[PDB]
């Protein structure tokens, strides 16, 4: 076999029907990023003379 | 007072009430994806 994406010579088989120098390669990915922050302030101020 | 007879009467009285609330806050949120298919081994960067 002719070297295709790999080493010097590989060498195949008569049961062996085929090989490939296709390289084909995929990707994915799914990121994400979030933020939730809360702030409940309270005061009360009385006086009585 | 009448004329010996004196009657003198004071009163006095006040009141105060205060409130105050104040809440103030933010949130964000922001996600981002990405997808990418390459059809040798070393262009797989
Ligand atoms: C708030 O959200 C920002 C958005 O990028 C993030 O960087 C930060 O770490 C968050 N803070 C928190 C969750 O306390």
């Amino acid at each position: 076999v002719f070297s295709g994406d790999g080493k010097d010579f590989y060498r195949l088989s008569g049961n062996v029907l085929s090989y490939t120098f296709q390289v084909k390669i995929n990707n994915d990915f799914n990121y994400e990023f979030y933020n939730s922050t809360w702030s409940y302030v309270k005061h009360t101020s009385t006086e009585h003379t | 007072r009448v004329l010996f007879a004196k009657k003198t009467k004071v009163e006095h009285r006040c009141t105060t009430n205060k409130l105050s609330e104040k809440h103030e806050g933010s949130f964000i949120q922001g996600a981002e994806k990405s997808i990418s298919l390459i059809r040798s081994e070393y262009g797989a960067a």
